[PDB]
């Protein structure tokens, strides 16, 4: 008799389917001014590719997705 | 050396050191900006600008709105680009800075070793970055990081690849801008804009596309009359 | 003690053997060198005869080594560094080494990550493995947790602590930056 499957079948694929450091000086610091080159946290943007009235809809759709 | 917040709708230029308020609120120093030790030296033209997050306690966010032509290889921005050749795994695609950024052959949506993209060269791009930094060669991909191309991949054919200031789009692709509301009415189009100031654009015709690369390219400082006048040839194709 | 020259004979072949700095010709070896000769002896008693300038002896980064150097250029996949100090020896004959993307940590990790690592401009110490065949490119290794960075400037002028294994950050402001601090 048997109830479940073999192994050797059950692995094809259609079926799967240091250290730290405390500085007093330091230590509870952090950056209070940090450099950045880009203009997106700067000012908000759209999306770059859009459509109007028809062409590509997809795009449409992804306009109204990346947009809100 | 005196009042950032005097002159954040001014014409700052380069070397004039600017000082900011208080223990203190975390900022961030903007691309046209630089840091020398608690204060802001100015590195190139514009006219200063301020933001500050919906919230009080991220502080603030300064920039110049500098215009100009060249571009810089830049983390998170869309960019579009143009093949330049193929080595092996990975092909080489224009941008428009210092050097030619690089892509990987599994990095399009849905692709595998048995599965190639159809990427020929001269064939142009709509990617991003991730890895933008001034040590390094550029490593562009046309996937979201979940892994699916959130309109990224080949730009396709049949259309017009123009070229304009960078300024220029940092203010089309604004939610309030007007010329390409006005344009959704006219005549349909699709286009992207490339924020290294490259821009593609298509629609049924040619003429059409034609007069609208011209609209774009002179939008900066279009007088009524000009506009109008283009507004009543596209309204007469 | 004596200076020899690059035409003077020194010894038959039964009185001697090459070393370097020499060659031979019929039943004598003949110098090759402006320096100063030495003839070693082994335990069999057959000497062996060379010819040294030593303004600039000779060294030899080997394997088991501990060798500084200089990250100049960088890539996703390697990094390519300048020698300088052979242990403590300076050598004015600046090899030039890389290091690989695995060959990184001892962990062997690929999640590690160059540009969080590495910068070109900064001093680390490292141990070879390969010589190399064609242009003697050193390959090293930082496969340690002692080993990697040492100095590294900040975003401009300032020079960096090693607050833990992959992090530093700059004495005067305060600002994180990533790389295979060594120690």
């Amino acid at each position: 008799r048997k109830t479940r499957l073999s192994k050797n079948l059950l692995r094809m694929k259609f079926m799967q389917r240091h250290w730290y450091l405390d500085l007093p000086e330091l230590k509870e610091k952090e950056s209070f001014i940090i450099e950045e080159q880009s203009f997106l946290l700067c000012e908000d943007l759209l999306y770059g590719r859009m459509s109007f009235r028809g062409f590509n809809p997809e795009v449409e759709k992804l306009m109204l997705q990346m947009n809100a | 050396a005196r009042a950032a917040r005097t002159v954040l709708g001014q014409v700052v230029l380069p070397g004039e050191e600017l000082l900011l308020p208080e223990s203190r609120v975390r900022v961030v120093c903007g691309p046209g900006l630089r840091r020398c030790g608690d204060r802001l030296l100015v590195t190139k033209c514009g006219r200063l600008r301020h933001k500050e997050p919906g919230s009080g306690s991220g502080g603030g966010v300064y920039w110049v709105d500098s215009q100009q032509k060249r571009y810089v290889p830049v983390k998170g921005d869309h960019v579009i680009g143009i093949v330049t050749a193929k080595s092996g795994d990975i092909f080489k695609v224009d941008v428009g800075g210092s050097e030619p950024a690089s892509l990987s052959y599994l990095s399009f949506e849905g692709a595998t070793k048995r599965n190639r993209p159809n990427v020929q060269v001269g064939d142009l791009i709509y990617g991003q970055f991730v890895v933008a930094n001034k040590d390094m060669e550029p490593e562009m991909v046309c996937i979201d990081s979940c892994g699916r191309a959130n309109g990224m991949g080949v730009i396709g054919q049949d259309g017009l690849l123009f070229k304009v200031t960078l300024g220029l789009i940092r203010k089309l692709l604004a939610p309030d801008c007007e010329i390409i509301q006005e344009v959704g009415k006219l005549h349909p189009l699709e286009i992207v804009f490339g924020m290294n100031g490259r821009i593609w654009v298509k629609a049924k015709t040619i003429q059409q596309t034609l007069i609208l690369a011209n609209i774009l390219e002179a939008c900066e400082h279009m007088t009524s009359d000009q506009r109008k006048q283009i507004f009543s040839r596209l309204a007469e194709s | 003690v004596r200076y020899c020259i690059p035409g003077e004979r020194l010894c038959n072949l039964e009185e001697g053997s090459p070393g370097s700095g020499t060659y031979t010709r019929h039943g004598y070896i003949f110098s090759s060198l402006a320096g100063c000769l030495m003839k070693s002896s082994e335990n069999g008693a057959l000497p062996v005869v060379s010819v040294v300038r030593e303004t600039e002896s000779q060294l030899l980064p080997d394997v088991g080594a501990i060798v500084t150097c200089k990250v100049s250029s960088i890539n996703s996949r390697f990094a390519k560094v300048h020698i300088l100090y052979v242990g403590s020896m300076p050598l004015k004959n600046s090899f030039r080494g890389t290091i690989r993307k695995e060959d990184v940590r001892a962990t062997e990790k690929d999640k590690v990550e160059i540009y969080k690592s590495f910068r070109p401009g900064d001093i680390v110490l490292a141990k070879v493995i390969s010589l190399g065949d064609a242009q003697s490119n050193y390959l090293l290794t930082t496969a340690e947790n002692e080993l990697g960075v040492v100095v590294a400037h900040s975003e401009s002028g300032i020079q960096m602590v090693p607050i833990s294994w992959c992090e530093m950050q700059c004495p005067k402001t305060h600002t994180k930056e990533f790389r295979k601090v060594a120690r």
